[PDB]
């Protein structure tokens, strides 16, 4: 709704939102990987609460952020800085959590 | 390719054409009619050259022009296919006609034709040794005491090859018979030269009596006369004789 | 009518040629014959094995007919991108021959397949004339082309010394060299292979996702050209005055039964005017006698306009019974149909006489008909005699 | 590059002379309708020089 564009299909395919039933571990930490080759996934429990929203969105700008330089030529694929990568998620984060 | 320096050479024969090759100008059907036409024919009463192979043995490289009367007396099918092109070699592009056991094949490709291109049941070859590059390929059903004449008529115009044919139970006969429409094919080459292919078998060899003609069309103007079944029964080349 | 014939207001005891009659045809026939020549198709397009980029595969496809059509059965693709021609409905051309090249590439690599584009895949694999006439269909093959371990088979030319040449494709496998000094050839410092793969895995995105490119050349040479396209037909209708179009031959008129025996090769027939009398039809072979529609004069028997306004019509050359009838129009008389089942409909050696009723006494002629026919205006009416 | 001027490609008929059409109208390519939207057999009549 700000002018991101739309996640890729595989993005809901290849990504865990709930907890596994059985026969699987998982670490349980919020992760938002970046495997290469135009892949992106989000490794986390989600429950029913605004933490677990915040926590969601945060990942999320961590995910627009990945993908929004994926054409450079390998080297350049990170932040000028290493600040930039956790402050996109805050923002985020911040104007979601706002009451109105 | 195989060698065999043993002909017995003789100078061709010259014999007279006298009604002979008269063919369908165009497919219309004319019924009882008296048609008037300026085309490319072999003019009544003319010298075609005559060629007899029994040993005798004789392939010579005719030139082409406007256009080709040819004709066979034969039985058991000795004389088979033709090339046509203008250098006969792998340089230029050549058009090559065979007739198989069951059926004929035409092939324009770029050929390197033998010194001596043959055929000798026999089922082996010796005409070239590869085929360049073809653009066009054909097959289709074949088209073939004396007692078989066969005749054809060879047109190459506006990139079409045209083959006008007909076949007797039988020098040349007295007679008049018209040449049906066989083969168009839009080959789109260009032909200056032809020579005729044999196929031989081997008993050295023993080869059985045949001969043919050859004569060349010529633009003229003929009055040709259709019956009630479409069917041309006469013709008068306008340019003979006075009467005519 | 006889009045602006005449160019004047009043008119004098006699009869007048005026104008002719028509039918004026209805529908259109377009016979062709069997569509039966199959293009090369399906062998191209739904094959099992495509080849590299650097070695894209060739067919020469001649002497078919295009059928431009199924191809809305395929994938939900997107890239019909056609140059040169429009694709709308315009596959009636007819050329000479058509090259077909066929290889597999990335999905980012898609749009490198075009005129005035450079890139990898423009540069080292494969490239495109500016006049280039034909077009690109690429489809997706994700589910066929990748594999989990990665599609290894696929390779891409990535170093080359210069640009490729529309239409070149060079296989040589030899070692680039970068830097200034012989590669003796081992793969050292400054000299790396100059073939790379592809490596399609199925968990990747659209843009690393294999897509089949298939390119269609059209050639346009001076030999005579045999590639065209589907020949629609309709259906033949008889004993009705149409316009037809058979192989190309055009007219208007009546077909019926015929009983003519054309010789096998013949396709149309003449007569003694030479004007064609007779076809074949190219899907079933008989033939069919061809007849012009109805057509003739139109003669107005009037008395003087000083004497009365009747007048009587004359058809000349026609049996009453092909007299018009009409429907609005079907005629190129000016539509004043006169009645003919009540209005005295007669029968002479010269034609259809209508408006005059024929009397059994004999007079002396007045006005003549033909044939010993005469009219006259007496009683009051206008009798013929 | 100026996009600004643009031309038609597809029409149903020839037009006749001095006539000027400004139909923007989704030009119905495939048998089913486009319903307003371009994409498969659905293309926008005008395109542009560049
Ligand atoms: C063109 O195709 C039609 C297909 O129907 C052919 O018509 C059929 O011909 C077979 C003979 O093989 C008959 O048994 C059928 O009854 C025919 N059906 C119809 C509807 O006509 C037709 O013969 C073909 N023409 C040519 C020249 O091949
Ligand atoms: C054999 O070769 C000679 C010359 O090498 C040639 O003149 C001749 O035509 C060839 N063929 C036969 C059957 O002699
Ligand atoms: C045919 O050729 C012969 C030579 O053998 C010649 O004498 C004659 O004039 C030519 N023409 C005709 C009509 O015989
Ligand atoms: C037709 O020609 C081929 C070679 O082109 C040959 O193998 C085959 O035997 C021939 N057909 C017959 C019936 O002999
Ligand atoms: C094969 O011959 C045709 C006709 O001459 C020609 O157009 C074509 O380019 C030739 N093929 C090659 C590879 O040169
Ligand atoms: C055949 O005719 C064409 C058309 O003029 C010409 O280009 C070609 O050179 C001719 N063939 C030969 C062998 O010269
Ligand atoms: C022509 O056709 C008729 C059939 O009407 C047939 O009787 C006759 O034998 C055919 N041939 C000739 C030469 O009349
Ligand atoms: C490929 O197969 C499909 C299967 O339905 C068919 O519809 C399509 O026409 C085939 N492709 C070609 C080029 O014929
Ligand atoms: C006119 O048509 C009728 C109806 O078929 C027919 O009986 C008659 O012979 C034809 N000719 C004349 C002069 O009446
Ligand atoms: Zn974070």
């Amino acid at each position: 709704s700000v002018g991101l564009p739309h996640m890729t299909q595989g993005f809901w395919a290849n990504s865990m939102l709930t907890e596994p039933a059985d026969g699987r571990k998982v670490v349980c930490h919020p992760t938002a990987w970046d495997l290469g080759h135009g892949d992106f996934r989000i490794k986390m429990c989600t429950k029913v609460t605004m933490d677990n929203f915040l926590t969601a969105h945060h990942e999320m700008g961590h995910i627009q952020y990945d993908m929004a330089y994926a054409r450079q030529p390998f080297l350049l694929r990170n932040g000028a800085n290493e600040g930039f990568h956790e402050a996109v998620g805050e923002i985020m984060s911040l104007s979601a959590a706002t009451p109105k | 390719c195989v060698n065999l320096t043993t002909r017995t050479q003789l100078p061709p024969a010259y014999t007279n054409s006298f009604t002979r090759g008269v063919y369908y100008p165009d497919k219309v059907f004319r019924s009882s009619v008296l048609h008037s036409t300026q085309d490319l024919f072999l003019p009544f009463f003319s010298n075609v050259t005559w060629f007899h192979v029994i040993k005798r043995f004789d392939n010579p490289v005719l030139p082409f022009n406007d256009g080709v009367y040819f004709a066979s007396i034969e039985k058991s099918n000795i004389i088979r296919g033709w090339i046509f092109g203008t250098t006969l070699d792998s340089k230029t592009q050549s058009l090559l006609i065979v007739n198989n056991a069951t059926n004929v094949v035409i092939k324009v490709c770029e050929f390197q034709f033998c010194n001596d291109p043959f055929l000798d049941m026999e089922s082996e070859f010796r005409v070239y040794s590869s085929a360049n590059n073809c653009t066009f390929e054909y097959v289709s059903q074949p088209f073939l005491n004396f007692k078989n004449l066969r005749e054809f008529v060879f047109k190459n115009i506006d990139g079409y090859f045209k083959i006008y044919s007909k076949h007797t139970p039988i020098d040349l006969p007295q007679g008049f018979s018209a040449l049906e429409p066989l083969v168009d094919l839009p080959i789109g080459i260009n032909i200056t030269r032809f020579q005729t292919l044999l196929a031989l078998h081997r008993s050295g060899w023993t080869a059985g009596a045949a001969a043919y003609y050859v004569g060349y069309l010529q633009p003229r103007t003929f009055l040709l006369k259709y019956n009630e079944n479409g069917t041309i029964t006469d013709a008068v080349d306008c340019a003979l004789d006075p009467l005519s | 009518e006889t009045k602006c014939t005449l160019k004047s207001f009043t008119v004098e005891k006699g009869i007048y040629q005026t104008s002719n009659f028509r039918v004026q045809p209805t529908e259109s026939i377009v016979r062709f014959p069997n569509i039966t020549n199959l293009c090369p198709f399906d062998e191209v397009f739904n094959a099992t094995r495509f080849a590299s980029v650097y070695a894209w595969n060739r067919k020469r496809i001649s002497n078919c007919v295009a059928d431009y059509s199924v191809l809305y059965n395929l994938a939900p693709f997107f890239t019909f991108k056609c140059y040169g021609v429009s694709p709308t409905k315009l596959n009636d051309l007819c050329f000479t021959n058509v090259y077909a090249d066929s290889f597999v590439i990335r999905g980012d690599e898609v749009r490198q397949i075009a005129p005035g584009q450079t890139g990898n895949i423009a540069d080292y694999n494969y490239k495109l004339p500016d006049d280039f006439t034909g077009c690109v269909i690429a489809w997706n093959s994700n589910k066929l082309d990748s594999k989990v371990s990665g599609n290894y088979n696929y390779l891409y030319r990535l170093f080359r010394k210069s640009n490729l040449k529309p239409f070149e494709r060079d296989i040589s496998t030899e070692i680039y060299q970068a830097g200034n000094k012989p590669c003796n050839g081992v793969a050292g410092f400054n000299c790396y292979f100059p073939l790379r793969s592809y490596s399609f895995r199925p968990t990747y995105g659209v843009g690393h996702q294999p897509y089949r490119v298939v390119v269609l050349s059209f050639e346009l040479l001076h030999a005579p050209a045999t590639v065209c396209g589907p020949k629609k037909s309709t259906n033949l209708v008889k004993n009705k005055c149409v316009n037809f179009n058979f192989n190309g031959l055009k007219g208007t008129g009546v077909l019926t039964e015929s009983n003519k025996k054309f010789l096998p090769f013949q396709q149309f027939g003449r007569d003694i005017a030479d004007t064609t009398d007779a076809v074949r039809d190219p899907q079933t072979l008989e033939i069919l006698d061809i007849t012009p529609c109805s057509f003739g004069g139109v003669s107005v028997i009037t008395p003087g306009t000083n004497t009365s306004n009747q007048v009587a019509v004359l058809y000349q050359g026609v049996n009453c019974t092909e007299v018009p009838v009409a429907i609005h129009a079907d005629q190129l008389t000016p539509t004043w149909r006169v009645y003919s089942t009540g209005s005295n409909v007669f029968q002479t050696r010269a034609g259809c006489l209508i408006g005059a009723e024929y009397v059994n006494n004999s007079y002396e002629c007045d006005i003549p008909i033909g044939a010993g026919i005469c009219a006259s205006y007496q009683t009051q009416s206008i009798i013929a005699y």
